[PDB]
């Protein structure tokens, strides 16, 4: 088995630098190139470069010239990608891909899980959750607004209510903070006989908020 | 560089049918230099076809590839539940390596009209100095749906943001959430707030409206 | 580097499937046995020659380096004439035993 | 060509006298014999009676005492007179020229409504719904037939069933128009049925809501 | 008079098949004395077959007639979509002329169970002074559907009027509406009103019930 | 000859099927009952009239003679006006009882 | 049942006259016309005329004008057709057809069996039969030549041999006499072990000839 | 007079197929005035259809008739063994009555080549002063077959007569007999007598020849 | 050497079906080291599939290859009329090059029993000095037909040579000719000569016998 | 384009020497190695042996002592010399350029017949017939192959089967041509088979009669 385990998610300010690690295990490390690619949120894959662990011979993409630097550590079988002068559109999921031959054909045969690098000027901020009250089916919700960074986990009735729950992907408004909404459709006859607690968890700010939704 | 064009952007195919994904290449490249990767949401891309024709280990016989020069094709004879995902065509011929923009193989089902709900901003948010009016288009298909915000019958633009859930696992429907953000003064400056939904499953656009102060 | 202990069949498959295609698309001497041939490909691809020195960074050269690194233990005008000689060496490498 | 045209559709009060005139063209009354046949709504054809080319006449045994068929060859007209009408006598009346081959060779047919009910506008009541749901509206207590029922000013057509009018015990008519729609569309889409009655000149738009 | 009967009253024949309509005459009549007419809803009858065997002007070769004495038949070799109508046999033997009750040659299709809905009387009708409870049997085949009204789980009859649409053009199904008309007092002396439907397409009769008070 | 005992239904069928067709193709008064009508057809078809005397040998006249012989026990310009009167008599003969 | 039984076959010289009878039975004779038609050998039907037995009213074809005369005898229910000035092409089968109504339609509803009238100047002459010798199947035959009038019956082995026997229709050559041939195919190995007798019978001349066929 | 043209002269149809016989009329005649008769060889004609559409008593439902004006048609849906016979169309419209030339409904089968035998004149016939040379084309189909007589390689005409048997009851084949008649002096004046047969079932015309004096 | 075997020796596949040809190699070889060639009668072999998986120039997409180590397969999804030929698998691993025995992909059809004829030697052959008795098995399928020669009801072997035509173009049947060659003495020492044929299409073996002397 | 063309088909006496010349075009002998493969009639391909681009040569183990493959790059010719021939060595010989992808890239192929039998004309004997009957004619004792057999000068084609020639123990060939015809056609139609042998220039028309 071949494993490429990468570092954790990174939140960096614009103009800073990030070092993404990728530890390879289960095979001969020095014999295979590591390509680094990135996937912007909602966009396709973008090849950043490649490095040969054997001798540190690196080929970078033309647009990432002088900004990306790839190194290797054969003692720990690790590959490091240093992206400096970070800016707004460097926010993406970065994958390390081992490229090798399969039946004579050369392609990126193994991939790491990816690291989410968020390059934003906003600082850590707790979420503000607001009710979304209903007017034979009615929709309740909680709007989780103005939090940073991604993600926040929204449960309903401490996980008891899961059917009919839609948690929308967070959007990045002009303020630089995130905002999502969690909705749930329930029969309109059980609105007053059921307690509706939405549980918002934001680990980066260590925030637990319990919001109780009532008809208006 | 090599420009990798994929078609279509998304392919709505019902399970059990035949799917074809096209990849045009700006320059003539070898068949062995073009590969196909499959990615499912929240997961890393996975090598799927090597050299335009050779399936990797574990890929079933449904998938096949064929092409040459500047035109290549990924074909699935009988699309199954696990085949719906983003497929990328990647050339190796010259540096820098380039991927296609990706074709999203998507579940096709019967057209379902959305359920449109409108949520006025809560009192706490008003005390916070901002108002967010939410419009929810629940359980609709296909993805294409238009949401318009009318404030006192005046069309609004540039102050609303839309979020779409992934295709549902059970009924393969979408849910959309359009949030209109205004200042407290702007929100209190008007009375009627309406969300107008134009969808294929609706004969006419459905308008859900409310007025400030209603209980 | 001595190529005596390499896996010649996998390298041959890699050339016949992948490296040969790039080698021809780049167009737009001899050797005794498989180790001697591989020595000749290594020298004629990655060692700069008179004038045509930029051949080591070509895509087929990257493929040759990848295959050699994977399947050789311990491994890790004038241009047209050089690539024709390289094609000849590869063709003699693929010769059956 | 042979043509037979009765008079226009008529409303006859009960116990009054029906007079229908059938004008014929393409043949002479002195050579062909003209029969009168009535068909009640939804029932079989009933042969009222014949007047012969030479001038004789024969009537149905049940309705012998009420029928009177006269003929004017100069004006090419056949006149049916039926006395002491009963609301059971409302029907479509045809004049038919018994041809050379014996076939009736029917006319156009005129609708006769035997009712004492005066013209009345319709009353529309919304039949509200409770994976598809059916809604509609009931049109009641109107006279005379017909009433044009549409949905969303003709926009909604699929699934629309407008049942035939039924004459109630009060002499007025009533029908229902029902449309089936997906349950999700009840909240957003607004369903209104337009009920139009020319004789009473009444146009009612009724909004059906849960 | 000569009392003459048609069989069957309703003939269910899918398009393209062979249809046979029988006319039986109480007394033996000459073959030339029987005529066949076709009538479509809202139209006058059309002379269709002469003297038991002779087609009239314009009637295609599909139609034929054959019979003598008491028994005659009208036969269509290949029923087309335009051949579904009411056919009458008429004697020309002696006065009074008599017609058959009519055979409704109508489209045959697969048995479909009705969708049964119940509508309580609206508030406007209740303030008017009456109450009409409507039972809708939508999209059923065959036409034979049987309906009872239950008031407080007690059978009620003699005050319900039902009307059935003509056979549908696109799916050849019927729709039935049964209206139960009561006064105000009769309406608010009871709590549960039920419509019970028995049909060929139902394994068991379906009962749709409502209670007064709910919105 | 008195036509009281004839078989009127068979004669009527013969006319409606065969004799009428020839009677119309030849084109290119009244009666009380069936025997009187048949007397009128006999006289107006087979007895010569003023001018139009050659009507007895026409094909419809042959048909009428054949039908009358078969179905009557003991039986065995101006022309256009005569044939129109004959058509009228036949039409009144076919009238139901 | 309706029966129209006609007279026997007639052989007449050219310029003579023939009277064909047709007795009707099983119905009312006087009520139905008799048409007389004729069918030439190998040709279609030719209407000769018609007669009403009730009163002798006859309508003749234009070409048979003055040559055909139709009479009736109601005592015996018989119809006679007299064709005078007979010539070569009057040789035909003459049918009497009762014409009546069937369901209102008038046509020749009953027919007699027909009488064969042969108008030839040749006299009665016996047939001359000659062998037709063979050269795994071989054909034997007997040629029956120069006989008058039709027919002659040809059997093989006194009727024992019937399979494979083809008796061709007689032809009228320029001499005015008839000539046919009867052939039979038998296995070529039984030619010498089987006696092949062809039996020619000519009733008008009362001739019985037995010809024995042998290979040449 | 009225000229009754029938088509075709003979109709070769295999048993169980559909047969159509056309009758054109020189003048427009009524449908009731045209009738069809059936005749089998050696039997009187039999009334078959009255008035262009009405079968007589006993005629099965396979036969039907249709037409008007100057064109009429007899149709057999499934020709059986007893249906092969000569059919005549007869008008009644005007005197003199005229029949069609007749259409011979004939059995159709697989093409079979004839067996050609040649018989020299017998010695008795030579003693009689005449010579008849016989050519026998046994068991062939179809009817159309050409027989030519070559006397010392010289084509002969005007002195040969052909007889054809009716279609066989068992294998539905024909047999032909061509007799060449010559005087004794003419017969002895030549040496080689040959019968040449041209038939559809033979790739080339087959010549059976003999010489005088052969045993 | 590397001894490498093909299965089956003969593959009976009707046009339009799926055909699979197996090649088994004594020693494991690289996937790129196996090639497939197609040969039609009277023609040189054509390079057909490269390296167990790569189609050559002009070969349509119907053909595919798949295998590794010892076992490889050539697969045709829809066999066409032009695909019936001999397919050879050849190793390119080491010298000497070895080819498979060949798989004859040939047209499959319904089993047909041969028509068996026997021809005794002619007089010319008998005066020549030898005698060849010929047994003809005409229009049979499948190709497997088995023939013995009986001389005076005694089995004879080792002196009979048989030849079979290539599969017929129009009906896909075979024809076999077995010639038994004897001297004069051997021919006239016996009276009865028989050919006995056993085939799939025969319920029992058929024996065709002749006796000397008959014409 | 790459083409390989061997010499013409040859007849080699037993225990003589075969010399085949393969001329190639579209490539140089110094870069590609040329193999020789023989296929016996009706048998699988047998790899005779290869000569390599640098000049080396390898032969099949069974036939190592007889094979000799020489090469002339100036004339672009590959010469196969095989000594001590046996009538079992008659076959179709191909020269094939082992390509870049490894495929043999075959040549046209030349027929080699190893036989001591001199040219001999064919002897035709009619196989006479006894619901269809088969007749034919046997062509025997001719050399070399082939012989063109037709029926009725090409007129008769349906049902004609001309079996492949078989080499008998005497070194000469023999085949049979058989046609099936309806039994009725035996008497009238005359069946003649035309047997044509170019090397012996012998054209025999044989009439087959029962």
């Amino acid at each position: 088995q071949v494993q490429l385990v990468q570092s954790g998610a990174e939140v960096k300010k614009p103009g800073a630098s990030v070092k993404v690690s990728c530890k390879a295990s289960g095979y001969a490390f020095s014999n295979y190139w590591m390509n680094w690619v990135r996937q912007a949120p909602g966009q396709g894959l973008e090849w950043m470069g490649q490095i040969f662990p054997g001798d540190s011979d690196t080929d970078y993409d033309q647009k990432f010239q002088g900004r990306v630097t790839m190194t290797r550590d054969t003692s720990t079988s690790t590959v490091y990608m240093e992206l400096s002068s970070l800016r707004s559109e460097d926010t993406a999921v970065y994958y390390c891909a081992r490229a090798g031959y399969y039946r004579g054909y050369y392609a990126m045969d193994y991939w790491g899980q990816g690291t989410t690098v968020t390059v934003s000027s906003a600082s850590t901020k707790g979420p503000s959750v607001f009710p979304l009250a209903p007017s034979g089916t009615a929709a309740l919700g909680c709007l989780v607004k103005d939090y940073f960074p991604e993600p926040v986990t929204v449960s309903w009735n401490s996980g008891a209510l899961t059917s009919g729950v839609h948690t929308f992907p967070a959007v990045l408004q002009s303020s630089g903070l995130y905002s999502l909404s969690s909705v749930v459709t329930v029969p309109s006859s059980s609105l007053g006989t059921q307690t509706y607690i939405c549980n918002v968890n934001h680990k980066p700010s260590n925030t637990k908020v319990d919001k109780r939704v009532e008809p208006k | 560089e090599i420009v990798m064009t994929q078609s279509p952007a998304t392919l709505s195919v019902s399970p059990g049918e035949r799917a074809t994904l096209s990849c045009s290449v700006s320059s003539s490249i070898s068949s062995s230099n073009l590969h196909w990767y499959q990615q499912k949401p929240g997961q890393a891309p996975r090598p799927w076809i090597y050299g335009t024709s050779n399936l990797a280990s574990g890929i079933p016989a449904r998938f096949s590839g064929s092409g040459s020069g500047t035109e290549f094709t990924l074909t699935i004879s009988s699309v199954q539940a696990e085949d719906f995902a983003v497929y990328y065509c990647q050339q190796w011929s010259s540096y820098p390596l380039t991927f296609g923009q990706g074709t999203k193989l998507e579940i096709k089902r019967t057209v379902a009209a959305p359920s449109v709900f409108i949520f006025p901003p809560s009192d706490e948010q008003l005390k916070s100095g901002t108002a967010s009016v939410v419009c929810l288009l629940n359980n609709f298909y296909p993805r294409e749906a238009k949401v318009q915000w009318k404030v006192d019958n005046a069309l609004q633009s540039g102050n609303s943001q839309e979020s779409v859930t992934e295709q549902d696992s059970k009924d393969s429907t979408y849910s959309l959430s359009s949030t209109l953000t205004l200042s407290k003064a702007d929100y209190e400056k008007h009375k009627v707030y309406a969300c107008e939904v134009t969808h294929q499953g609706l004969s006419s656009p459905v308008t859900k409206s409310f007025n400030r102060g209603e209980c | 580097y001595d190529f005596t202990n390499c896996d010649f069949e996998k390298i041959k498959a890699a050339y016949l499937s992948t490296i040969s295609k790039d080698l021809i698309t780049y167009m737009s001497v001899s050797c005794s046995n498989r180790p001697h041939c591989l020595t000749e490909i290594q020298s004629l691809t990655f060692n700069p020659t008179a004038g045509c020195a930029s051949l080591a960074k070509e895509m087929f050269a990257m493929k040759t380096k990848a295959a050699l690194a994977i399947w050789c233990p311990g491994y890790s005008n004038k241009c047209l004439e050089q690539v024709s000689q390289l094609q000849g060496l590869w063709r003699r490498f693929n010769r059956p035993l």
